[PDB]
């Protein structure tokens, strides 16, 4: 005989989703679906070592400001969809 | 075509 049971209609252990892009202006491109906490620089690191980069070498924006190694989609009030900008930096050189 | 990556933040064993 069948070992039915119905299931009651609460699911706690779910999480939200957000789905972010890191965007160089080369036009180079990867899109990321991540948890509302997940931390921007785990995106960040991958982003800049597909490019063969430095993450020393470049600077990092969104919605006007920086973005630190521990910000969150909670923590920058992120919407769905968006975009991180990337950008280079160029010291040195004569003068 | 490889222009994604998944990636989240809790782990234990």
């Amino acid at each position: 005989m069948a070992d039915e049971k119905p299931k009651e209609g609460v699911k706690t252990e779910n999480n939200d989703h957000i789905n972010l892009k890191v965007a160089g202006q080369d036009g180079s491109v990867v899109q990321f679906k991540i948890k509302r906490h997940t931390p921007l620089s785990k995106l960040m690191k991958a982003y800049c070592e597909r490019q063969g980069l430095s993450m020393r070498q470049i600077r990092f924006r969104f919605d006007g400001q920086p973005i630190n190694e521990t910000d969150t989609p909670a923590q920058l009030e992120m919407e769905d969809e968006d975009t991180i900008d990337v950008f280079q930096q160029q010291t040195g050189g004569v003068y | 075509e490889d222009a994604f990556i998944v990636i989240s933040d809790s782990d234990g064993e």
